[PDB]
DNA sequence: CCCTGTCTGGCGTCCTCTCACCCCATG
DNA sequence: CATGGGTGCGCCAGACAGGG
């Protein structure tokens, strides 16, 4: 829902939603064109820790 | 930008429904080519109307269909959705070659 | 011998940290022990020296480099990295459905106004890379014009 | 979004019977899926259980 | 293995009434 | 325009080492 202004005051559980999809995303770019171990290592271990 | 022909073999239907097809594009594109019309194919059957014999007593037909154009100027996403999806007048082709 | 690392930045900086990174080269004069910077990874040709691990970690907005341990940090034990590499080159020039849409053939669209609709590709322009497919709209298949890429083969 | 952490298709519609924009604005067919943009035909406590 | 020290977690009163302020930043 | 990353609390208690 938005305050009186207009901006949307945006819940903390769409920043951690949004958070795990966007790195969901990146690392399954990560498996299709992908990238070394390392890279996807840090990878799967951001989304493990979103 | 996109070529809109349509067929019918009404003149006063496919006339009718070329004033509308305009009116929901210049109500949001806000620029049309114009109407334009195209020579008509009349295809003619004429033939025998006697079970038998008598092939002098013939009927003339014609089938009249017509063609107009409109070829709409602006390719703004709006005006494609409000002719592509927005067809009318059953009964009446309507073709279009982007 | 320099074999290659891989740095991580504060994504979105990172080709300010690849100017700062060549700086801090230049200015701590260890130009013997720097290769290349190629571009929220960075890649950089370089030798382990300790004061060269300290160098690269006090360019700043750099995190660390990513390995199995912080004390001996992993040079580059490609598995795509190949891929990667072919397939920027690859999408600089190519097609994705490569317009196999025949005439008669049904295509999916899921782009413009159009999206997500099936139709039949009645004509086939190769050469202006574009397929002549209607997409049933009230009934009436509106032919369109659509990309390979604009449209799926069905 | 067409297909985000806020869809029509995977939820449903915001509005009440509506489908999205032009489509089934009274009460006859509620839940035809219209093609211009995928979303339920439901009410407005459905995506709060969904 | 039997006791001893450390290391992290889990927790701490209820109703109300105003106020003020909610992500930069930028090529 | 849209995304991307301090240093003043105190007791209980059980699990994890650490001797013992």
């Amino acid at each position: 829902v938005p305050l009186d202004g207009g901006r949307f005051a945006t819940s903390d559980l769409n920043d951690l939603y949004r958070r795990v999809i966007n790195r969901n995303n990146r690392l399954k770019r990560l498996l299709d064109l992908a990238a070394p171990d390392i890279i996807v290592r840090n990878e799967k271990r951001m989304l493990q820790e979103a | 930008r996109i070529r809109i022909r349509l067929k019918a073999f009404d003149h006063r239907l496919i006339d009718q429904a070329t004033a509308e097809i305009v009116e929901t594009a210049k109500r949001t594109g806000a620029q049309v080519r114009g109407p334009i019309p195209l020579p008509t194919r009349k295809e003619r059957f004429t033939v025998l109307i006697s079970p038998h014999v008598n092939k002098d007593a013939r009927d003339q037909y014609e089938i009249r269909t017509h063609l107009r154009l409109v070829d709409i100027v602006e390719p703004t996403e709006k005006t494609v959705d409000a002719l592509m999806r927005l067809d009318l007048a059953a009964g009446v082709d309507v073709q279009i070659s982007l | 011998k320099k074999r290659w690392y891989v740095v991580q930045a504060f994504s979105g900086f990172e080709g300010r940290v690849a100017t700062s990174l060549r700086e801090h080269i230049k200015l701590h004069n260890m130009e013997d022990l720097f290769g290349e910077v190629m571009v929220g990874y960075v890649l950089v040709q370089m030798v382990m020296n300790d004061a060269s691990w300290h160098l690269v970690r006090s360019v700043p907005r750099v995190m660390g480099f990513i390995g199995g341990t912080s004390d001996r940090p992993a040079p580059i034990s490609d598995k795509e990295v190949d891929a990667i590499m072919n397939r920027l080159q690859q999408v600089g020039d190519k097609p994705r459905p490569k317009t196999l849409f025949e005439p008669g053939e049904m295509v999916r669209v899921n782009d413009g106004p159009f999206a997500d609709f099936n139709g039949v590709v009645e004509e086939v322009d190769y050469e202006k890379s574009r397929l002549k497919v209607s997409v049933s709209i009230f009934g009436r298949a509106t032919p369109v014009e659509l990309d390979f890429s604009q449209v799926e083969k069905a | 979004e067409r297909d985000g952490l806020f869809c029509a298709r995977i939820f449903g519609p915001v509005k009440d019977y509506e489908c999205l924009c032009g489509k089934y604005k009274r009460l006859k067919h509620r839940g035809v899926i219209c093609e211009k943009c995928g979303v339920e035909v439901t009410q407005t406590k459905v995506r709060r259980e969904r």
